[PDB]
RNA sequence: GGCCGGGAACUCAAAGGAGACUGCCAGUGAUAAACUGGAGGAAGGUGGGGAUGACGUCAAGUCAUCAUGGCCCUUACGACCAGGGCUACACACGUGCUACAAUGGCGCAUACAAAGAGAAGCGACCUCGCGAGAGCAAGCGGACCUCAUAAAGUGCGUCGUAGUCCGGAUUGGAGUCUGCAACUCGACUCCAUGAAGUCGGAAUCGCUAGUAAUCGUGGAUCAGAAUGCCACGGUGAAUACGU
């Protein structure tokens, strides 16, 4: 409300040193088990970076580039009616949502081990193939379909 | 409190001491692995209320069978009530 | 039934039941020591166990020994 | 000659001994790696070092206790950067500039009465 | 070679008893080990404040049992009795041992 | 192989497989191996002849499959036909371990009977 | 109902304990019981003694029992007679060598317990409940002090519906730990109902 | 082996003291209050959290803690004893614990903590026991001794997505211990049995940081029945445009 927090500075990626990558590990992290998280992020970040051949953060970026929404609808209760109005998503949010979607979808990929799942979803994303990108499509389709209010 | 009950406790106290205190030993004795004696094991039948696990402390001040604190020997209520007037030494609102 | 070593019972039933052993079977045995284990001496005897309401005609049986005279007299009334 | 640095965080007391010589690192009478080896921990310890040369700079004697893994590690890093000031009161400006000289006043909160975990308020549901 | 277990409820009091035992003992031979503090055991007490219902009430009290070590090194003939000539304060508690 | 009857566990380690034998758990299964002279990781299926032979022969000691599920019901009856609180409970679909009936007992009685 | 007990919330500072004596967990329990038995007896046997406080120290198997009465004369008796009398009883009631010292009083109109115990007594005397309030206040505020607050519970005048009365002069910051307030109560057993009483006397800040 | 002299440095212990005031800097604000950043500093904007709850509101709760006006019971609404009941079960509602697993299970190896409890107690060592536990018996009224070899975790290996080495309810057989006393109705151990459960509708709850989440630890009551309550520390997030 009146408050004005902001962006809680996150500790840079250890094996690398990228703030973005760092928060990506937290999103996947669970029960405050930060170690277990990294043990999964890298293992899958490697099995993929290998195939792509290019540096992790590149294949990583590309993957996100697809699962990157530009606009989304924001609920608004104005006039005894909840009108769904779309709006361009800020830069920071874009990366966040993407990462969140990637994991949330990767976690439920029915594979064998989280690592493998993550690796796959991360790939499929880099070419609108997995569920991550799917979300963005449904979200982006939400907008425009409400562009009237936009 | 219940006067009747209040005194009920007292009797169980005396008995437990005036008897088992120097008799209950029988257990670790003839009722334990040495020579465990069905006969002696049937003898314990006489005191009953002499058993220790028959008291209920009760608030010394009042008698509340529940709210109790071995330390002060008072009921959860009296403790607070007295502790405030400074009747209890070294006891005050704890915080940290 | 856990009682480690030593089938416990009340002195009452003992002194009374033993008399039955010799005097032979006869009238029941008004007893409240439902927490006492059954013995082969009272085997097929005429006993009686309380249960809040009154007593019940309990009769010892072969296997019916290592148990308590109480686990044969239901207490709570249910439909 | 020899220097000492306290350092502590999250109930984690550490004792560092800045001493000139290559770059040995022995914590609690054990190797740096025999404690944090192959773990994301043995990095913070070197942070103050990696920031002003090490391995070929000097060797300190670490003696930490109380706390935990991240606690120990974080604590030691404090003692080190702390003692460093003794050997050179100038490099501080930089150590501080990187959030080192400071002490994480962050500490587990006591479980308040009424709640379920210092903050966790049990659901009441029925309104 | 003689230990003195000093126990008081309030530090203000205990300190006096200590500074006293040591003060006098210093002029009777013994060099004394020193007025050591030692950890303070504090028993806490949580208890319901309101009678009947209202579990989310409760109230917390505590008892800080302060203590000191003392322990006089190189005791003396007069020293021992020199303590009888000085031993008051009801709030404090002593336990001289070997 | 039948081993004790029907039950033909394969692939799974000898220990974890043997447990399939109606009447044995991690304990009885883990011991029967060494006692017979069989490892743990050993796949009952991959095992050589004798490596399965001894099994049956040794498992013949403790009661299993039929006999167990068989006599096990007899003990339940012994007390039921007796008339003790225990048996009485079974013939009423109520817990004997002395649990609460007014609530939680779906495992004993079953799903709601509204 | 809220508001924490002042003398209790100040048991650490600006306010001394009424029973300063050490004791271990074992006998600490019983140690209070006696402390209790002696107090009531010392209170009953000393009705019109006008006693306010009653500290209790327990040294080596000995007892202190420092009485703070407004009328020591009676408490003393013919050449320490009354006092000596009590002492014996206490020692017996506690089963140990008990003593008893008398303490005067810095104006009763300024002591909590007193102003209370008194203001309540008046009620039983069929005095206008309201009058007692103001009466006690006027004095306290006059004999000194910087603040006072009298409070009579319900059933005033004998109304079918009990109602607590207010009234208070001077500043009485109960929120200030470093304020020192002489607070005490006393129930007035009327011909038809009890009547609680609470007195708040603020003498000085620090 | 701080083990021994020895050393009071360091950690710590615990009494006293210093330190933070929007005090200083600049900017917006009338050259106010303030706000917003910056410096310095362990900490910066009532530093974190406690304690502290105005006048009063609900004839809110409590004559079962206690006290008490009134009204009632006085070989009876009073008092004693054994057994039983308060643990009933076809249901429904609230609060919780443990699961549905591979961020996991299982085996072995193995690292870091805090806070507390204790002479009718904590109880080691060694002996026996599959184990609960038993025998003998030291030490400690306690920074000496004991409760007490923290869990997650880290290494290696196994498992292979299976109602599955998941999950444990249920029940059967046999036992340990507490107390006269374990049927009704204790806790736990051993073997066996191995359900539902595959992340849960409408709806709904808590939480803004050492918080949530998660993992262990102690205590009160107490002979003996904690997943409750109170408390401790390990690891350790996400998000906050805006009303
Ligand atoms: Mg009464
Ligand atoms: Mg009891
Ligand atoms: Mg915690
Ligand atoms: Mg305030
Ligand atoms: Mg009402
Ligand atoms: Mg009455
Ligand atoms: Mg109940
Ligand atoms: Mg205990
Ligand atoms: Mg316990």
């Amino acid at each position: 409300r009146r408050r004005v927090i902001g962006q809680r500075k996150i500790l840079p990626d250890p094996k690398f040193g990228s703030e973005l990558l760092a928060k990506f590990v937290n999103i996947l992290m669970v029960d405050g088990k930060k170690s277990t998280a990294e043990s999964i992020v890298y293992s899958a970040l490697e099995t993929l970076a290998q195939r792509s051949g290019k540096s992790e953060l590149e294949a990583f970026e590309v993957a996100l580039e697809n699962v990157r929404p530009t606009v989304e609808v924001k609920s608004r209760r104005v006039g005894g009616s909840t009108y769904q109005v779309p709006v361009e998503v800020r830069p920071v949010r874009r990366n966040a949502l993407a990462m969140r979607w990637i994991v949330e979808a990767a976690r439920k990929r029915g594979d064998k081990s989280m690592a493998l799942r993550l690796a796959n979803e991360l790939s499929d994303a880099a070419e609108n193939k997995g569920t991550a990108v799917k979300k963005r499509e449904d979200v982006h389709r939400m907008a425009e379909a409400n562009k009237a209010f936009a | 409190a219940k006067q009747s009950m209040k005194a009920r406790e007292v009797k169980r106290v005396a008995l437990a001491d005036k008897y088992f205190a120097k008799r209950a030993e029988l257990k670790a004795i003839i009722s334990d692995v040495n020579a465990r004696w069905n006969a002696v094991l049937k003898l314990q039948t006489l005191p009953r209320d002499s058993s220790p696990s028959r008291q209920r402390n009760r608030c010394r001040q009042t008698g509340r069978p529940h709210g109790f604190l071995r330390k002060f020997g008072l009921s959860r209520i009296k403790v607070r009530e007295a502790a405030m007037r400074g009747e209890i030494p070294g006891l005050k609102k704890a915080s940290w | 039934r856990s009682l480690k070593k030593g089938p416990f019972i009340d002195l009452h039933l003992l002194k009374k039941v033993e008399k039955a052993v010799e005097s032979g079977d006869k009238k029941p045995l008004r007893t409240w020591s439902r927490r006492s284990t059954i013995f082969p001496n009272m085997i097929g005897l005429t006993i009686a166990v309380h249960n809040g309401r009154q007593h019940v005609p309990v009769f010892v049986t072969d296997e019916m020994v290592g148990h308590k005279l109480g686990e044969f007299a239901p207490t709570r009334t249910y439909r | 000659n020899q220097y000492y640095g306290t350092g502590r965080r999250k109930s984690s007391a550490a004792r560092v001994f800045i001493k000139p010589g290559n770059g040995k690192i022995v914590i609690n009478q054990r190797s740096l790696e025999q404690y944090f080896g192959r773990e994301t921990a043995r990095m913070v310890v070197r942070q103050p070092l990696e920031l002003v040369d090490m391995v070929e700079k000097l060797d300190l004697y670490i003696t930490v206790k109380g706390g935990g893994i991240s606690g120990q590690a974080g604590a030691i890093r404090h003692g080190i950067t702390r003692a460093l000031m003794e050997y050179d009161e100038s490099l501080r400006s930089e150590l501080r500039k990187a959030g080192f000289v400071t002490r994480d006043a962050r500490q587990v909160e006591r479980k308040k009465v009424g709640l379920r975990k210092a903050r966790r308020r049990p659901q009441f549901s029925k309104r | 070679r003689i230990r003195i277990r000093l126990k008081a409820f309030d530090h203000r009091l205990i300190d006096q008893a200590t500074a006293e035992i040591v003060e006098t003992a210093k002029r009777t031979g013994a060099q004394v080990r020193g007025p050591i503090p030692l950890p303070t055991r504090k028993e806490r007490f949580t208890v319901l404040i309101s009678p009947h219902v209202n579990k989310d009430a409760r109230d917390q009290y505590e008892i800080r049992t302060h203590l000191r070590l003392v322990d006089i090194v190189e005791p003396t003939e007069k020293t021992v009795d020199a303590l009888m000539r000085l031993d008051l304060a009801a709030g404090v508690d002593v336990q001289i041992s070997l | 192989a039948r081993i004790a009857g029907i039950n033909i566990p394969d692939h799974k380690h000898a220990v974890i497989a043997l447990t399939s034998i109606y009447g044995v758990g991690k304990t009885r299964s883990k011991a029967i191996l060494a006692a017979a002279g069989i490892a743990e990781d050993v796949k009952i299926s991959e095992l050589s002849e004798g490596q399965i032979d001894t099994l049956r022969d040794e498992v013949a000691k403790f009661v299993v499959e039929g006999d167990l599920r068989r006599e096990i019901s007899m003990s339940i009856k012994r007390l039921m036909d007796l008339g003790c609180y225990r048996g009485l409970r079974h013939r009423r679909g109520l817990p004997v371990r002395g649990q609460r009936t007014k609530t939680n007992a779906r495992t004993r009685k079953g799903p709601r009977k509204p | 109902g809220q508001k924490v007990h002042p003398n209790g919330i100040r048991l650490g500072i600006v306010k001394p304990w009424n029973s300063t004596w050490f004791a271990n967990t074992k006998e600490f329990a019983d140690n209070l019981d006696s402390d209790f038995k002696v107090r009531q007896y010392l209170t009953k046997e000393l009705a019109k003694a006008s006693v306010s406080r009653i500290v209790i120290e327990r040294p080596a198997k000995s007892i202190r029992v420092t009485i703070h009465t407004a009328r020591p004369g009676i408490v003393i008796g013919k050449k320490g007679e009354d006092v000596e009398k009590l002492r014996k009883v206490v020692a017996d009631i506690a089963g140990v060598p008990a003593q008893i010292n008398i303490a005067e009083v810095r104006k009763p109109e300024l002591d909590a317990k007193l102003v209370a115990d008194s203001i309540t007594s008046q009620l039983e005397r069929r005095v206008m409940f309201r009058r007692a309030m103001k009466r006690a206040v006027q004095n306290a505020m006059r004999l000194g002090a910087k603040g006072i607050k009298v409070e009579v519970s319900g059933r005033l005048g004998g109304a079918e519906i009990a109602r607590t009365e207010w009234y208070r002069e001077g500043r009485v910051p109960l929120h200030t730990l470093r304020a020192d307030i002489d607070y005490n109560t006393s129930e007035a057993h009327t011909t038809y109902g009890v009547i609680g009483v609470k007195v708040w006397i603020f003498k000085g800040e620090i």
